[PDB]
């Protein structure tokens, strides 16, 4: 939503520490998606659970590939995030 | 073309040191930090010294950058390699200060990128640090500092 | 000037890279000699 | 240098463990010649002659004679330099991750410099081999999102102005139809004076399975493989024929000569992976390194490669 | 685009095994049959008149006369070759007959052809007779083997 600060890219569970790239720095990588209804060249918004859903987008995130399923609910999609809209 | 392909007829006079930077061959920015994030992308057309946008094909080939702006602005091209067709792009998140193509304007004016990657007077993106300088009949450049997107 | 030679002592990084290319080339020549088809 | 740079010593002591590329089997020893370049082009010029019209009869007195023209072609080969980056553990930080059996953090997927460099190099070579065969660079099974490459950079399968045969979808499993297309392509091959040379065939594993079936009522002691070898031997002056199977290919058959005069491979001497001097260091235990490789340098004559595509749709 | 030598390089070596139909290229300069007693003149080139009918063009007077592609009553000769470094067009006068491939307007042997305003041959004053059918090298570039015999009504 409007409270987004950054994105978590790594977690050390032993120390319970999450490494985060701030929203001011652009990123290109795989992120969790709400479902498999996302195609290439689609505007994506972060939901309340921190998952990317297909589109009032405060940030500009565009999907590079389609949703790929690994587990029953794990959906990984390659996305590039490059700041905030206006 | 960043580098004038036509050969000069005379040797230049390397005696003066003033007003020797207002050339289209100048690549990069006036003030450059070693902590600036720099990317390269396939070049679609000639986006040199212009705002660029990401375009996706049919999926057979990867994404590329073409000169553009508006809501689709992705970055600013500050350099280009003609042999490899690669455009050096600074993301809109990173801030840039240098000479950019201007639509054919005074210091303190707020500038936004147009559909063709050309700066024009008014969301604002940059502020003009000087006046328009004419290099060719339709070529105008301006020193501008880009600080992202803000309404 | 190859990494196979124990006597080789690379003075700088450039000479190290050249020996790598020579080592690759000698491996290719050896591979074809050993190949029988 | 080895006393001062630990990474340089580490690579030199592990360079032997990297396996040789499989693309070396696809070419003769004389077909490969290394060149000194990293990014640029190499151009060559070829001269041809042609007849403008019918000859002129020399009877009585005549001044207007028929002419023989000439033409030149400049052939350019492009080279591209590409780089990859990988993360590894710092040399000093190794001792704090050196467990009894394994070395490195299993949870954090961190490895020492040597083992990380080895695994990275092998992956790069696999990508290089895939390019030399298919002519394209991609990391997807579908083959989409290919890297846009420079022109004059072609592989064995995407080389233009070669004989291309397509098998219809209905005849995908009919080996007779497949061999029919091979025969048509082999007819259209034009080896010229270089016919007396060995030949190379590359097939996908599915094709290799269809080859061993008896030749077709079923024959005795005659299989589709034997028929194909004889058919190629008809046009190569009964020279040796080598058949290879590659998992990289899929429903494709590739036939081309092993003569340097027709097809030659001129790769950069720095094509194979080479470490970079720059190492990213920080206050933590994680470091970054870079590897460089060069792509391009395949040269072939026109209409000397047969490309058979079995449409599986 | 239209230059005698293509600027784009060739990716592959040509196959020099066949000897038939290897002269129908735009780079084939000169004439198919050429005598040692032919008169040939070079002139400054205005535009790119290669393999076209040319006419004399005069400037204000500071510079000498040059030749530009054209035909009609103003026809002076036929340009058979051009040197791009010097911008000099080799022109054979209309008083000298010529046999070679010439640009055709975008036709069977025996047809009568006259030059148009742009120096291209078109079916019918008669200047030349087509010796073959139109050969297409590009979507708009059509060549034709023709023999020019000067002017005649």
């Amino acid at each position: 939503g409007e409270d987004l600060y950054g994105i978590c890219i790594d977690i050390d569970e032993f120390s319970k520490t999450a490494t985060i790239v701030p929203i001011t720095n652009n990123f290109e990588g795989y992120l969790v998606a709400k479902d498999s209804t996302v195609k290439v060249k689609d505007k994506l918004i972060f939901n309340k659970d921190g998952a990317l859903e297909k589109v009032k987008a405060t940030i500009n995130a565009t999907a590079l590939t389609d949703a790929k399923q690994i587990s029953n609910e794990v959906y990984l999609v390659k996305v590039a995030v490059f700041g905030n809209k206006a | 073309m960043k580098n004038p392909q036509q050969d000069s007829g005379l040797l230049s006079n390397s005696i003066d040191f003033r007003d020797q930077n207002l050339i289209f061959s100048n690549s990069g920015g006036v003030c450059t930090s070693s902590k600036d994030k720099i990317e390269n992308y396939p070049a679609k057309g000639y986006p040199y010294k212009r705002g660029v946008k990401l375009s996706f094909g049919d999926g057979t080939t990867e994404l590329e950058v073409e000169a553009g702006g508006g809501d689709d602005l992705y970055g600013v091209c500050s350099d280009i390699d003609e042999f490899s067709g690669m455009a050096t792009v600074i993301p809109i998140t990173n801030n840039f200060t240098g000479y950019l193509t201007l639509k054919k304007v005074n210091p303190g004016d707020k500038l936004n990128f147009n559909q063709h990657g050309e700066l024009e007077k008014v969301s604002v993106n940059a502020i003009a640090l000087s006046k328009a300088h004419k290099l060719t009949e339709d070529l105008f450049i301006v020193l501008a500092s880009v600080f992202g997107n803000r309404a | 000037a190859s990494l196979l030679d124990s006597n080789f002592v690379p003075i700088n990084f450039t000479e190290f890279v050249q020996a790598i290319s020579n080592t690759y080339k000698q491996r290719r020549i050896q591979f074809y000699e050993n190949l029988k088809r | 240098l080895f006393d001062e740079n630990y990474y340089a010593k580490a690579v030199a002591n592990i360079i032997g463990e990297v396996k040789d590329p499989i693309m070396y089997k696809w070419f003769s020893p004389d077909q490969i010649e290394d060149v000194d370049l990293q990014m640029g082009y190499q151009k060559t010029v070829k001269w041809d002659a042609f007849l403008n019209a019918n000859p002129t009869t020399i009877a009585n007195e005549v001044n207007t004679i028929s002419t023989i023209g000439f033409s030149s072609e400049v052939v350019r080969l492009n080279y591209l330099k590409l780089q990859y980056k990988f993360r590894h553990l710092k040399q000093t930080s190794e001792k704090f991750y050196t467990s009894d059996s394994y070395i490195g953090d299993i949870n954090n997927n961190l490895l020492p410099f040597a083992q990380a460099y080895k695994l990275a190099s092998s992956e790069i070579i696999k990508l290089i081999n895939h390019f030399v065969l298919t002519g394209t660079v991609s990391i997807q099974k579908d083959g989409k999102n290919q890297k846009r490459l420079l022109p004059n950079m072609y592989g064995l399968l995407n080389m233009p102005e070669q004989i291309k045969e397509e098998v219809a979808s209905g005849d995908k499993d009919k080996m007779d139809k497949i061999f029919e297309k091979i025969e048509a392509g082999l007819s259209k091959l034009e080896l010229g004076d270089e016919f007396s040379t060995p030949m190379m065939v590359i097939v996908d594993p599915a094709t290799s399975l269809k080859l061993v079936k008896p030749y077709a009522a079923a024959s005795s002691c005659e299989k589709w493989e034997d028929v194909l070898i004889q058919t190629i031997k008809a046009i190569n002056n009964r020279e040796d024929v080598y058949i290879e199977t590659s998992n990289l290919l899929k429903h494709k058959i590739l036939i081309y000569p092993l003569n340097s005069e027709l097809i030659k491979f001129k790769p950069s001497k720095y094509m194979l992976p080479t470490p970079n001097e720059q190492v990213d260091k920080d206050s933590t235990d994680v470091a970054h390194s870079y590897i460089d490789f060069v792509l391009g340098g395949l040269l072939a004559t026109r209409k000397t490669i047969l490309q058979v595509n079995i449409k599986q749709s």
